Parts: structure tokens; sequence; C-alpha cells
């Protein structure tokens, strides 16, 4: 059983098998891309302004 | 792009070349802003005014 409870827990929180994973994976490539977005938007801005 | 489109029009005013044919004076708009930009350019020469 202890050993059951430490296998589950751990393959829910590595994922990938190396890396501890807090976020969810989903999550931070959709930060990351929505980042990248309003750089662009902030130059474009820039641009304009300028 | 839009409202780089918008600026694009304010700086250039197209809507002064869309009647040609129209005199005033006995002369078109073109000729006068034509006028306008010799007399712009001797006074420019004139005035060691280099710009």
């Amino acid at each position: 059983k202890l050993d059951s409870h430490l296998k589950e827990l751990r393959d829910f929180m590595y994922p990938e098998g190396n890396t501890l994973m807090l976020t969810t994976p989903e999550l931070s490539g959709e930060f990351h891309q929505l980042g990248s977005q309003l750089e662009k938007l902030n130059h474009i801005t820039v641009e304009i302004l300028g | 792009k839009e409202v780089q489109a918008t600026v694009m029009d304010w700086w250039e005013q197209p809507v002064q070349l869309c009647l040609p044919s129209e005199e005033r004076g006995g002369l078109t708009l073109r000729q006068w802003r034509e006028r306008w930009t010799v007399a712009v350019t001797a006074l420019q020469r004139a005035t060691g005014s280099r710009s």
C-alpha cells in the first residue's frame, strides 16, 4: 500500500519523469505564448507613436 | 495597421488631386501648387536660407 501510494503521487508530480512539475504544462505553454504576443503588440504601439 | 493607415492619410491629404480640370483664376490647383513650390524655392534661394 505504501509503495502504491508513493508510485501514484510521484507519477502525478513528475509527469516527464525527471522534473518536479508545479504548473500545469498546458498552462505554462499558454503563459509563454501570451507573453510573446504582448511583446509584439508593444513594438507595434511604440513604432506608431514614434 | 489600421491606425498606421490613418496616420498616413493625415500626412498625404490625397483628396487635393481629385479635381484636376478645375480652374480658378485661370490656373488648376496643381498649377497653383507648382507656383507655390517655385516661389518657395526662390525665396529659400534668396534668403540664403539654405533649406
